[PDB]
RNA sequence: UGGUAUGUUC
RNA sequence: AUACUUACCUUAAGAUAUCAGAGGAAAGUCCUACUGAUCAAACAUGCGCUUCCAAUAGUAGAAGGACGUUAAGCAUUUAUCAUUGAACUAUAAUUGUUCAUUGAAGUCAUUGAUGCAAACUCCUUGGUCACACACACAUACGGCGCGGAAGGCGUG
């Protein structure tokens, strides 16, 4: 933002328990933050996120006094986006059912089998696909840690 | 402005730059920035008292640059044209 | 050579300048462009410097002093504005002011024709 | 252990070294021993192990005492010493290789001048090297 | 403003000349938009004495930052 | 208040700019930029010797004066008389003003007076 | 846990010593007021070009770029 | 994972790990001490500061050090 | 905004990602290549005259020109000079792309050959040729070209190719001569060489 | 309501 | 070309000459194909304005180059550091001197570098214009042919 000195002040000012602190950023990746850059952004994250809480949380995990209801809060966040986009990929499979195209769930969007490996690798290295991939394997890892 | 954009024209061509310490460097220009940070590759490096070495890559902070010498064809680049007309930009 | 009294660095495009830097070195070349930070682009600029051995002939006391000047040739360089200290004008442009006007009117004509063509081509 | 000690405790280094040491004049043994040493340095860089670099320089220079007419390995030892950064030692390797041939070799003069072009940066001297190359 | 393009130099050994004489070589762990740099296991090349477990360098004082590794 | 807007008002007056080298530029002043880029015209660059015998002077600024192209070849002292110099602003240490001009007319900031009347 | 701007606001109207970066000159005096650029105004100040004290100074404005450090004095 | 240099200075604050601060040369001292608070401009305040010529040097107590001078902050 | 004077096209707000994506675009890259090809062609073939400052010939000069004679001028036709200037421009182009590469052919079996002449295994530009290849995103061009690539490794020793001469080589190619001066050659060779 | 970019089909 | 697929983006604000006077929507704001004065730009247009524009009645010359030769010109000056052994001078732990050994770096050069100076060869540039082959001038010099280049100043 404008001059570099002004840009830093924002970072240092952000460096310097749950009422005003978001939990989804503090567990892992805040799913508000992950596709905020791309078109499918729901919007800005309404609860505040800090780096100082992340350092304190890394201190608290490293000491070992973890508190799992925080992870239950984060799992309660993940379930909405997982179920919504699972409905939406079944919508995609219904559209693909009802020039070769295939539907990729792990981005939630269309690909072709005709395209080669490097263009498909380009699509697989995306904001949407990687936000989805961190979202999904974190979701399945939390589920298997519950079970 | 034009001079920084001329430095962006020279990407992938052998440039030679002399830093403010006195060192000279001649190598391909891989990347350059709006701040004038430059990254030279396969660079022949001459120290101020004259010793020459070979470096694989170097990143110089652009504050330290005295001058940069780009290839000589770039005087015909279109950003030097005075009388020039644009295609009416879109929404 | 006489230079117009109200001639700023925007007027002196294609004149041959004499740029002086902080380390005592003079850069001589055709001026191509400049910027907010005052960093030039010089077409055929040739660097000159006075060696430390020749330098004590400049100190105040033959009639005329003769200074062998170590010059390097570099071409189409961009200088950095932080180092520039003052600029002086050495030589006028190649083309005359009238002939420069003729060239500019010609180039305006040709450019307008080309964008008119590019428009009518994108329509069809 | 580092990549050097992993190289020096390899089973192959013993046999390759020892076959060279048994049969000095057979040269396929020297080339296998040298290729293995250079390949066990996955990336040659300015930070690779100084014991391993000293081992590489000893191998090429002893091979160029045994077989002083191999032009391509004088060029290769010069280019390796260039990549490591010191152009002075690469000058001395080219001039050593020219000396093995009594100055009279086209491949070494051609490669030494294509090298010299980049690193001389003094014009009278660069041209005097072409006038020296042309008489031989 | 714009962060420098050093994403390719991360976690690799690097030699940079602080001021005009000092030469510090370390592993690059992070960078700032001023070209501040923090590198672990630094050493000051002259015999050469190690600095410390974690150092930061103000990029005002860095001139050039060539990389002594693969990139 | 910016005194550069004061300094732009001069515009046709013989000044002497003393730069950070030690070199002093005497001459008729044309425009001044908002970064204090003086453009003088009929200038007489000079480098004052330090009147003590053993003390040398700036040596880099001797080289800079000779390399301007205007040093008179017979001249004893470092003076260089050259039409049109242009000076980047960070170089100026101080500007010796003429004796004659009235400060109390010139130092009135029209914009400050403008807002202060308006508010 | 005290940052530099609250540190300078805390030292207002307190004895402080500022040393400039040049000659190890130091001015010891009471701090009147400070800027956003940390320009310093000192009252009843004394001047130490070495350990040697040369004089006493009434009020000084010390320009922001020259100061190496500012310390609180006993 | 990247550690930006704000984070490294803040870890020096948070663990109170004693730092040696290399000022830029032609001054010729170093500051040993502990970092209590740091600025956006890399001004730092130092508790129990010692200055050292270039290990017998004088103590300073608590100082504010202007960040224009600092060259290295090492531990 | 960002405007590419090569491509003559505006785009939306330039971000380093969007702009860096544009500058390596294919359409942009062929248009930029064309631009500098045309400008180099111009600074070759610009046909423009110096001013001629003509001095009044002295009488002592003008007697000795009266002695000598008029000398005949050869001038081609229009169609003739059209053909001949096409031919001359073609000769300068193929004489510019001519390079002498004999010494790479002569050393083709030598023991350290791969390390010096392959040019992908060299120690100075070995990494750079590796970086130079492309993203190679369209592999359909790679499958359309159905040759084998046939790379030379660095690990070759002189055990392979022990006797080079066992039908493996072909003769050195004869020295090329100028086609305009092709009747200059001696008519018959000295010895009777079969085949 | 857009731009550039990418590759497929015809 | 179309179309479709993705991937990357979708913004610092504000302003358009100044001062004074008359009018319109007690303080200020806004505006006036309103009016003065100053400034700046363009375009015309002038000054007895100032500087510069090359032999042919001859084989020249002026300005600027050479990253050109003579040229190894002529005169000076430079070519490592540590350890150990041996002889050695000596007021001396062996400071000085020579020979070998281990380690560490090490731009090329010594036909170099630096100081001085000269000859020669060659490149680019120009009104190689017109009328003249002329006895001038103290207020020192008709600046009283047509153009061109560059500035200074004035008017519209
Ligand atoms: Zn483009």
């Amino acid at each position: 933002m404008s001059t570099p000195a002004a840009e830093q002040r924002k970072l240092v000012e952000q460096l310097m328990h749950d009422p005003k602190i978001c939990k989804s950023y503090l567990v892992g990746e805040c799913p508000y933050d992950l596709f905020q850059g791309t078109k499918q952004s729901l919007g800005k994250c309404p609860q505040m996120h800090l780096t100082k809480h992340k350092i304190q949380y890394e201190r608290e995990v490293k000491q070992g006094k973890t508190f799992p209801e925080f992870e239950r809060e984060y799992l309660a966040i993940l379930s909405r986006f997982v179920n919504e986009c699972n409905g939406q990929i079944s919508v995609a499979l219904q559209n693909l059912k009802h020039q070769k195209l295939q539907v990729c769930e792990v981005c939630g969007a269309y690909l072709s089998r005709l395209d080669t490996d490097r263009r498909l690798a380009d699509h697989f290295l995306g904001k949407i696909h990687l936000g989805y991939v961190k979202m999904r394997e974190d979701y399945d890892r939390l589920m298997k840690n519950n079970r | 402005g034009i001079p920084v954009k001329l430095l962006n024209e020279a990407q992938g061509h052998i440039v030679s730059l002399e830093l403010t310490t006195g060192a000279t460097y001649r190598g391909k220009l891989v990347e350059s920035e709006d701040s004038m940070n430059v990254q030279l590759r396969d660079v022949i490096a001459t120290e101020p008292q004259g010793a020459v070495t070979h470096m694989d890559q170097i990143f110089v902070r652009g504050s330290q640059i005295k001058f940069i010498v780009v290839p000589d064809l770039l005087k015909n680049a279109p950003l030097f044209k005075k009388n020039s007309s644009r295609p009416m930009p879109p929404i | 050579i006489q230079v117009a009294h109200s001639s700023r660095l925007a007027n002196l495009i294609d004149y041959k300048l004499r740029v002086l830097t902080q380390d005592g070195r003079v850069y001589i070349g055709q001026l191509m462009a400049f910027d907010k930070h005052m960093n030039l682009v010089l077409n055929e600029c040739i660097e000159e410097r006075v060696p430390k051995t020749q330098l004590d002939k400049l100190r105040p006391r033959g009639t005329t002093l003769n200074i062998k000047v170590e010059k390097r040739v570099l071409g189409l360089t961009i200088l950095r504005g932080e180092q520039i200290l003052s600029t002086v004008v050495e030589d006028k442009p190649l083309l005359s002011k009238k002939e420069r006007l003729v060239r500019d009117k010609k180039e305006k004509k040709q450019a307008q024709k080309q964008t008119k063509l590019r428009k009518e081509k994108e329509k069809k | 252990m580092d990549k050097y000690t992993a190289l020096i405790h390899d089973e192959n280094f013993s046999t390759l070294t020892l076959n060279v040491s048994r049969y000095p004049k057979s040269l396929a043994y020297w080339e296998k021993l040298l290729n293995y040493i250079v390949k066990a340095s996955a990336p040659i860089c300015k930070s690779t192990e100084p014991q391993l670099l000293k081992l590489i320089r000893c191998t090429y220079s002893s091979m160029l005492n045994e077989f002083p007419y191999l032009e391509n390995y004088y060029i290769d030892f010069a280019l390796l010493e260039y990549k490591l950064g010191n152009v002075s030692m690469s000058h001395k390797i080219f001039q050593r290789g020219l000396q093995a041939f009594n100055q009279r070799s086209l491949l070494l003069w051609t490669s030494y001048l294509k090298f010299c072009n980049n690193v001389i940066s003094h014009q009278k001297q660069l041209f005097k090297k072409y006038e020296t190359a042309e008489e031989y | 403003v714009s962060t420098p393009e050093l994403k390719k130099y991360m976690d690799k050994k690097i030699l940079l000349n602080i001021n005009g004489s000092r030469k510090v070589a370390g592993i690059l762990r992070g960078y700032d938009i001023f070209l501040n740099v923090v590198l672990d296991d630094a050493m000051e090349i002259n015999n050469n004495h190690q600095l410390g477990l974690q150092t930061v360098i103000r990029g005002n004082s860095i001139i050039s930052l060539e990389a002594l590794d693969a990139i | 208040m910016k005194l550069v807007n004061f300094l732009k008002k001069l515009r046709n007056e013989q000044v002497t700019i003393e730069l950070k080298n030690g070199t002093t530029v005497w001459g008729t002043l044309q425009s001044v930029s908002p970064q204090m880029n003086a453009i003088l015209t009929d200038v007489k660059l000079t480098l004052p010797q330090p009147r003590l015998n053993k003390l040398n002077s700036n040596g880099i600024a001797m080289a800079s004066l000779y390399l301007t192209g205007g040093q008179q070849p017979t001249a004893s002292d470092n003076i260089a008389s050259l039409q049109y110099i242009n000076i980047r602003g960070n170089t100026i240490r101080q500007i010796i003003l003429p004796d004659s001009l009235n400060l109390d007319s010139l130092l009135v900031d029209q914009k400050q007076l403008n807002s202060l009347r308006r508010s | 846990p005290v940052n530099p701007k609250p540190f300078l606001k805390g030292l207002v109207n307190h004895r402080v010593g500022v040393k400039l970066k040049f000659n190890s000159t130091e001015y010891r005096g009471t701090l009147v007021s400070t800027d956003n650029y940390f320009n310093l105004q000192l009252n009843e100040a004394e001047e130490f070009v070495a350990g040697v004290s040369h004089g006493t100074l009434g009020e000084i404005f010390i320009r922001c770029n020259n100061v190496l450090y500012i310390r609180e004095l006993p | 994972a990247m550690v930006p240099p704000i984070n490294c200075i803040f870890n020096f604050l948070q663990q109170q790990t004693p730092v040696t601060i290399w000022l830029f040369e032609q001054i010729g001292i170093r500051i040993k001490g502990k970092i209590v608070g740091f600025d956006e401009f890399m001004n730092v305040v130092i508790d129990e500061a010692v200055e050292i010529p270039v290990e017998k040097g004088t103590p300073l107590g608590k100082i504010l050090l202007k960040g224009d001078n600092i060259t290295l902050i090492t531990s | 905004r960002y405007y590419c004077e090569y491509c003559h096209s505006y785009l939306t707000h330039d971000t380093l990602s969007v702009r860096k994506s544009h500058l390596v675009g294919k359409n942009h890259l062929r248009i930029t290549a064309d631009y500098y090809r045309n400008k180099a062609r111009d600074i070759i073939n610009k046909h423009n005259h110096k001013r001629r400052h003509i001095g009044k010939r002295g009488r002592k000069e003008r007697e000795n020109s009266s002695q000598n004679e008029t000398l005949k001028v050869t001038c081609l036709s229009n169609k003739e000079k059209r053909h001949i200037m096409h031919v001359k421009k073609m000769n300068q182009k193929e004489l510019a792309q001519t390079s002498i590469d004999t010494l790479k052919l002569l050393y083709d079996g030598s023991p350290g050959y791969s390390k010096v002449f392959v040019d992908a295994n060299r120690f100075d530009i070995g990494d750079l040729v590796k970086a130079s290849k492309l993203p190679q995103r369209a592999n359909e061009k790679s499958a359309h070209h159905s040759f084998k690539q046939t790379s030379r490794s660095r690990d070759e020793t002189c055990e392979s190719n022990p006797f080079p001469r066992l039908n493996n080589p072909k003769k050195l190619e004869p020295p090329k001569i100028l086609s305009q001066w092709s009747n200059t050659i001696p008519k018959t060779s000295i010895f009777y060489s079969v085949d």
